[PDB]
């Protein structure tokens, strides 16, 4: 009939390990093959716009936190593409759970071949790691993708990734199975939710970037990763007594450091 | 081989200086 | 890298206090502190070094 | 040996500047005004067509 | 494409760092299997990027790169 309700988790600071991010695909047109562009900078035709339907992009993921990168990029391994994008490559990022802070971010740039030694952004997106209550993200979402720009890791991000976007939410909940199903239903609704994608996908150059995020598994448990911080439960002892010690000191009983500074420079 | 160190090392300005006459040719066309 | 002077106690802070404090952090258990380290130790060098220089410009002073 | 072994690269290269002189020599130089007008003749049409787009 | 831009951007700073001699000499000789003409301005990007034949077709180099044979086939 079912498993049970139980909601596992395991705190982001205890889950020593490298996040990794699934590449997934690249779904969307990019900005046609605009030839006046081309009989201004005939570098132009030499781009991975005008070469092949489908250029051998890449993406870079970066971690971003309060604006700042937490490491290197990752860059995808050389995959050619013929009629799609579909990396399908799990990048292990430089940056662990444990280093991770509430607002770590990750920027995805998708690159394309600019002549020779030159990459421009055939778009950029960046979405949180963490949900709206401290959870990783998990599992496969889509992420519009803004075009000409590389992923923005400022706070907050120029470039967020997260009609079809209430609808697709809703369709991926259906899929999971959190929403009843109700077959005359869903065969009716389904066909207005494609009429509507259809519209989008004809009325704007929409790009997504599909990713997935690993699941933590053990003996055939889900377990979300909730930010915590070590000592996070140490409520602090608070008291409200003033009887004697009026004025406390927080200093009160710790080495001097700028004496030891000194010690350590003259003896 | 007999043809001595010393000798070996005029040639090799010799046949230099043919080379940088050679290049300067080919500019020439 | 902001320090542009040298107090003529701290000649040796370099040598004595600054490199041998963070030296832990070159091993360090996580690996985003050793990042940090390795982001950090270009210019933490350069600038241990501009602070040897302006030891010789006062020291100079000094002996004329 | 490096002696010996520079002289024959050096000569060897004597050779390759030798050949490509008797390549440049032995073919025609091309005629600039045989080439000059079909550059012409393209400098019309680009021009003729430049306006064709402006309209 | 960032192979062989890669490539053309090796070619072109080679040609230009070697005199006008050499490139007719000694780089030209290297590039004319590749080259629909041999133009002595090479060290242009946008001189050889034009002048580049066609690539192998990424299909046909991955099936001649991905035989287990592939000494046997060349």
């Amino acid at each position: 009939m079912g498993e049970a309700e139980k909601f596992h988790y395991i705190y982001s600071c205890d889950l020593d390990i490298n996040v990794q991010l699934k590449i997934g695909s690249l779904e969307g047109k990019r900005e046609q093959k605009s030839y006046k562009a081309v009989l201004e900078d005939p570098m132009l035709k030499f781009s991975g716009l005008y070469q092949e339907t489908c250029s051998d992009l890449y993406v870079t993921c970066q971690v971003f936190a309060e604006g700042k990168p937490l490491a290197l990029p990752v860059r995808t391994s050389y995959k050619a593409f013929s009629t799609r994008w579909n990396w399908n490559e799990w990048l292990k990022l430089p940056v662990k759970y444990p280093d991770l802070p509430r607002n770590a971010q990750v920027a995805l740039t998708i690159w394309d071949v600019y002549g020779p030694g030159k990459a421009v952004p055939v778009g950029g997106t960046t979405v949180s790691l963490f949900g709206k209550y401290g959870m990783f993200r998990q599992g496969m979402h889509d992420l519009k993708v803004w075009p000409n720009v590389e992923a923005d890791g400022s706070e907050p991000t120029k470039t967020p990734g997260r009609q079809m976007s209430r609808l697709a939410k809703l369709t991926k909940a259906h899929r999971q199975g959190h929403m009843v199903k109700v077959d005359w239903l869903d065969r009716l609704t389904f066909r207005e939710i494609e009429m509507i994608n259809e519209s989008e996908k004809r009325s704007s150059n929409f790009m997504y970037l599909m990713v997935e995020f690993r699941c933590v598994k053990c003996d055939d448990k889900e377990y979300g990763i909730v930010y915590y911080e070590k000592d996070g439960d140490e409520s602090s002892p608070i008291l409200t007594s003033f009887e004697l010690v009026k004025v406390p000191d927080p200093q009160m009983s710790m080495e001097n450091l700028v004496e030891s500074k000194h010690h350590k420079l003259a003896r | 081989d007999r043809e001595r160190f010393i000798d070996k090392k005029e040639r090799l300005s010799r046949l230099k200086s043919k080379q940088e006459e050679f290049q300067k040719e080919v500019l020439k066309a | 890298a902001l320090v542009k002077e040298v107090p003529r106690n701290d000649i040796n802070i370099y040598p004595e206090y600054i490199l041998p404090g963070i030296a832990h952090l070159a091993q360090d258990d996580a690996t985003i502190v050793r990042l940090a380290y390795a982001e950090n130790i270009a210019l933490l060098a350069e600038t241990a070094l501009r602070f040897l220089e302006l030891v010789q410009l006062k020291n100079l002073n000094m002996e004329n | 040996d490096q002696l010996d072994t520079q002289l024959n690269v050096t000569e060897n290269e004597c050779q390759n500047y030798k050949r490509c002189l008797e390549i440049l020599e032995q073919m025609n130089e091309d005629d600039s005004e045989q080439l000059q007008m079909e550059l012409k003749e393209l400098a019309l049409e680009e021009e003729r067509l430049i306006q064709e787009l402006e309209d | 494409l960032w192979i062989r831009y890669g490539a053309v951007g090796f070619i072109t700073v080679v040609a230009r760092q070697i005199s006008t001699a050499d490139v007719y000499c000694k780089l030209m000789p290297y590039l004319d299997p590749y080259i629909t003409q041999p133009i002595i301005q090479i060290e242009r990007k946008l001189v050889l990027l034009s002048v580049l034949k066609e690539p192998v077709s990424r299909s046909i180099f991955d099936y001649a790169l991905r035989s287990k044979d592939i000494t046997s086939l060349f």
